[PDB]
């Protein structure tokens, strides 16, 4: 088939591309020894269908007149193999001097041509970081779908990243505003032991700490299941779920870890909880394929509303056809590729077309890119300030003030390179013969929340409280991982509580006598 | 100048000079000790006749204002000479302009700078890089280190509260990476050994000589409000030496006094903190750092861009003194990296102890050859793990304030293979009569008096007395109180049943 050679295009601009384009022989995963090139082979269709929706992005662009009237947009894609020794090879060629083989070292960098003008950004937050850090000491602009961690949020060291997917403090944000909207003060935090549930424990607790909610406890669960060790440390993060009395549970775990929670759950029945869950999790079918679930007490989380783009399935399905025909080659980029005939796919993902947000992710970043060039030319309807050739930097400082239209939406970078986008609010409905996904509220930067589409499993809210004050008559005891809360203990008759903020109920002297709850100690 | 020194092969140093473009910033005494570790080791190197004959080892030096300034140093040693740096599929016959790398000071720039020479297998050896995440070889090929990592300072740590037996700690950590990373790995290690964490806090991240706002001073204020209230009187902190300067105030300010101080490796040993005189009367400080190794003769020679400092000498000699009296801990690492270098590239010159042939070195063969070496330096032997760590030991040592005897005196001492705290000596205490003070959440029941917990911490419970007819057999259950024999019965407060009706 003719689909390598599609992947690059002259253009006045060229926009450079990291996808996930295959990986390597995973027998391949051991230590070098000698810096040979490393095989890439295993395609993949994801990284195929997001380097389709760029080339549809920019075609588009073409097409019209809306943006960069009368001048060329072009492209050049690269694989990533979620390989970081590829990576950076590919990274370094777009940075590499025009129309050469080779990249310079100088002091203050901004006085150089690089091969591109942007790149739109790898697919993994690992390689997001990776190259991020690698681009912004040429302050190339990096627009990347699909990496959230927060750590990129930083400007101070990745001051030109840029991404068209919200990081995880906004959906842990919606957490904590639920949270609060329902009085759920005590709770317990999980996350899968991987970096990702490193990261959402880490700003979880720290939002809930300044938000006056307070963590039970702070548990890593196993990422996977593989001895009686790992089973042992989850199976004792389960009863200290039940030790700490806690009701509500926020669960910020990749799929596999909450997949076998939930077998375990099941297998020994524990107790009905509520489950706040990432998104990541509340997205697939795994979990929900265990046998009645209803055991396990309602899962809640917060669900991202992409916009739709229907014309994506016939644009692939045509260029396929068209790299399916031999004459097409008249029309090298990628290992093997050209060897993906149409069963592959149509056998597969090609049927469903969360997959759907990264595709709209990808062609918003375009279409941003775009519209950061067309600023920067200053162009009229019909003409562009073209008397000079643009550099990455310049592109970086109209970037941080723009608004671009992603073909219904209207999208804006903030202070820190992240776009404000809205998600929807979804329980797992169990009345039905099957579990469904129902909506019941909209995270908007404010909790516009539906009461009355909440089933409760008891009919009726639950609670998770812990006390922030105790009476006259009960003495304090702290609790939480931050000795955020405390409980009451009623000082028993014949002792007295000695002052209100003590922490030692008071035996009265031998000689005497106190009520119960007593605040003194009488003949 | 100081930065650069020409020779046959040359050695990349990258060390962090400045805290915090990267001259503005202020300069850190410690970073310029350490350059001049490198400086001294590559003299001897040059001095002697045996290592390296007839072959000059040169040097190349460039300030990493910590995360700042990690690309550009990179890209200058992996030059062609002409500043100019191919991009090839194959580098098997490429020729940079530094055979090694002496590499960063911390694991953010450690971990940074090997993704990227991981590309050319060009080897880097960092000296107090302590992350376990670097043992990862698939991850860092070309990584090695002349330091014991952050799981060895935590065991030393668990260890020492074993020996005292301080169950109930506080734990305080800084709002980075750093702390994030060692007090999750210390909740860890804490856990299965029967030690219980109280509570852990974030401190803000304050620059020392900012002027503080009431934001961040209300939140020191709630932290040390809860150090105050709480039983636990042993404290471990995992932060930076910079943002100590204000907690330690508002630890003074609120009249704080009587707890251990448990310093980890990044502040255990700082000079600057350590003349802060108020201290003293906060309690006692124990800290976790690598051993002490006298080198001979270095107090003696201690005396394009981002390769200059003009502030440096007259900042160091200053604490000249200090800096003497002290043991020469971590200078030792530098110094081993360098004569690791210098032993690797004498063997893969084939040198005989006469002369070396001259031959263009790659650098991946030079990492092949680090590997393999085994020598004595001083009295330790230093050769490399399969997970690319040096076995030096670690020590406990407690802060002195006489200003004319060292002021880290050594306390206890740690091996890495047989991963032991040992040979512990007298500390002295801040309390009345020298007794050794301790944290515990509850005091030992007596006898006939069983355990019921209080909650999630295994280390609280109250004390119950079984009542008469029951007896507590302590070697099956010391939280259940079993009923006795019909033909026996027991007192309110015994142990076991006697024969009665
Ligand atoms: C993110 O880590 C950290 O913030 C801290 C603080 C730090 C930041 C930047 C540069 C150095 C230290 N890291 C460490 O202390 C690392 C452990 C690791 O980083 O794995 N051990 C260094 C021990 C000898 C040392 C050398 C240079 C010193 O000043 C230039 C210094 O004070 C202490």
């Amino acid at each position: 088939l003719c689909l390598s050679q599609q992947f690059k295009a002259q253009g006045d601009y060229i926009l450079g591309g990291l996808f996930p384009l295959g990986s390597t022989e995973e027998a391949t995963l051991n230590q070098r020894t000698q810096p040979n090139s490393i095989p890439c082979n295993r395609f993949s269709p994801l990284g195929l269908f997001l380097a389709m929706a760029m080339k549809m992005a920019v075609e588009e662009i073409n097409n019209g007149s809306a943006l960069l009237p009368g001048l060329r947009l072009g492209y050049d894609l690269f694989d990533t193999c979620s390989e970081p020794v590829v990576t950076m090879k590919s990274s370094l060629m777009f940075l590499a001097k025009v129309g050469s083989q080779s990249i310079a070292a100088y002091c203050n960098y901004t006085q150089y041509q690089p091969r591109v003008l942007a790149v739109i950004g790898p697919h993994s937050s690992e390689l997001a970081l990776i190259t991020g850090k690698f681009f912004s000491f040429f302050l190339m602009p990096q627009v990347s779908y699909s990496a959230s961690m927060d750590r990129l949020s930083d400007r101070e060291t990745f001051p030109s990243f840029f991404r068209t997917v919200p990081s995880d403090r906004v959906q842990l944000q919606a957490v904590v505003t639920l949270l609060q909207n329902f009085s759920w003060n005590w709770v317990a935090a999980l996350g899968s032991d991987d970096d990702y549930g490193r990261e959402g424990l880490s700003i979880f607790s720290s939002l809930a700490n300044a938000r006056g909610i307070c963590i039970a406890h702070e548990g890593l669960v196993p990422q996977h299941d593989t001895s009686g060790q790992q089973l042992g440390k989850v199976l004792d993060v389960l009863r200290q779920v039940n030790q700490s009395k806690v009701q509500v549970v926020v669960l910020f775990a990749s799929a596999r870890a909450v997949y076998s929670l939930f077998s375990y759950s099941i297998h020994h029945g524990l107790s009905p909880k509520v489950w706040v869950a990432s998104e990541s999790w509340l997205t697939s079918d795994l979990v929900m394929t265990l046998p009645n679930i209803a055991r396990v007490g309602t899962v809640l989380g917060f669900l991202q509303r992409g916009a739709l783009l229907p014309e994506f399935s016939h644009y692939v399905e045509t260029h396929l056809a068209l790299a399916a025909d031999p004459a097409f080659c008249a029309s090298q980029r990628c290992p093997r590729c050209d060897d993906i005939m149409l069963q592959n796919l149509s056998s597969g993902l090609l049927q469903n077309l969360q997959l759907h947000h990264q595709i709209f992710a990808t062609y918003a970043a375009v279409y941003s890119v775009a519209q950061a060039l067309h600023n920067t030319l200053q162009c009229n309807v019909s003409h562009c300030h073209v008397s000079e050739h643009v550099l990455p930097w310049q592109l970086l400082e109209n970037m941080y003030n723009m608004s671009f239209h992603a073909r219904d939406l209207t999208l804006q970078f903030d202070a820190e390179g992240n776009v404000d986008m809205e998600y929807d609010l979804k329980m797992w409905v169990w009345q039905s013969p099957t579990p469904v996904l129902h909506t019941v509220g909209t995270f908007n930067g404010t909790l516009q929340l539906q009461q009355s589409k909440m089933y409760w499993p008891g009919n009726q809210v639950p609670v998770s409280q812990c006390s922030r004050q105790c009476k006259d008559g009960q003495v304090r005891r702290v609790k939480g991982f931050h000795s955020c809360c405390y409980d009451c203990v009623d000082c028993k008759a014949g002792s007295y509580r000695k002052h209100p903020d003590d922490f030692t109920c008071t035996p009265c002297n031998q000689d005497q006598w106190s009520p119960e709850k007593s605040t003194a100690c009488l003949p | 100048s100081d930065f650069y020194l020409p020779g046959d092969y040359l050695l990349g140093g990258l060390f962090s000079l400045h805290a915090n473009m990267c001259k503005e910033y202020e300069v850190k005494v410690i970073g310029y000790n350490l350059m001049q570790a490198m400086r001294f080791a590559v003299e001897e190197i040059n001095n002697d006749s045996s290592l390296l004959p007839g072959v000059l080892l040169g040097y190349e030096i460039v300030d990493v204002c910590y995360i700042s300034n990690n690309v550009q140093p990179v890209l200058y040693f992996l030059a062609h000479e002409d500043n100019l740096l191919p991009i090839q599929e194959d580098y098997s016959n490429y020729s940079s302009r530094v055979v090694a790398v002496i590499g960063p000071d911390n694991s953010e720039s450690v971990m940074t700078v090997a993704n990227f020479l991981s590309l050319f297998l060009l080897p880097q050896i960092t000296y107090s890089a302590i992350s376990d995440e670097l043992r990862d070889k698939v991850r860092f090929p070309a990584l090695l280190r002349t330091t014991p990592s952050a799981d060895h300072h935590i065991e030393a740590m668990v260890q020492l509260m074993l020996h005292f037996r301080w169950n109930w700690i506080i734990v305080l950590v800084s709002n980075d990476t750093y702390g994030r990373d060692n007090g999750q790995l210390l909740g860890e290690r804490v856990a299965r050994r029967g030690i219980c964490i109280a509570f852990q806090e974030t401190l803000p991240t304050l620059q020392p000589n900012q002027n503080m706002t009431s934001e961040e001073r209300q939140r020191l204020v709630t932290i040390v409000d809860k150090l105050q209230q709480s039983t636990a009187r042993v404290v471990v902190v995992f932060s930076p030496d910079l943002t100590l300067y204000h907690f330690f105030n508002e630890v003074l300010r609120q009249n704080f006094t009587g707890a251990v101080w448990i310093a980890s490796e990044s502040w255990a040993i700082d000079p600057v903190l350590h003349n802060l005189t108020e201290l003293r009367h906060l309690g006692t400080f124990l800290g976790i750092t690598i051993q002490s190794v006298p080198i001979p003769g270095f107090s003696e020679f201690r005396e394009t861009c981002n390769q200059e400092c003009d502030n440096c000498l007259n900042a160091t000699l200053s604490f000249n003194t200090i800096l003497r009296l002290s043991g020469e801990r971590v200078v030792y690492s530098v110094y081993s990296a360098v004569y690791a270098v210098a032993h690797a590239l004498h063997s893969l010159l084939g040198c005989d102890k006469s002369t070396c042939t001259k031959r263009v070195v790659y650098p991946w063969q030079l990492l092949e050859e680090i590997w393999k070496v085994n020598f004595t330096l001083l009295d330790h032997q230093i050769f490399f793990d399969p997970q690319g760590d040096v076995a030096l030991h670690l020590e406990i040592v407690q802060w002195q304030w006489d200003r004319s005897q060292n002021p880290f005196q050594s306390v206890a001492s740690y091996y890495p293979l047989q991963r032991q705290l040992k040979n512990i000596q007298d500390i002295s205490w801040h309390t009345i009569n020298n007794t050794i003070p301790m944290s515990m959440c509850s005091k030992r029941c007596q006898s006939g008096q069983k355990k019921k917990p209080v909650g999630i911490h295994v280390c609280c419970f109250e004390c119950i007395d079984c009542l008469p007819g029951t007896f507590l057999n302590h070697t099956e259950d010391e939280y259940e109180c079993q009923a006795c024999p019909n033909n026996e019965w027991s007192y309110q407060s015994e142990t076991s049943c006697f024969k009665r009706q």
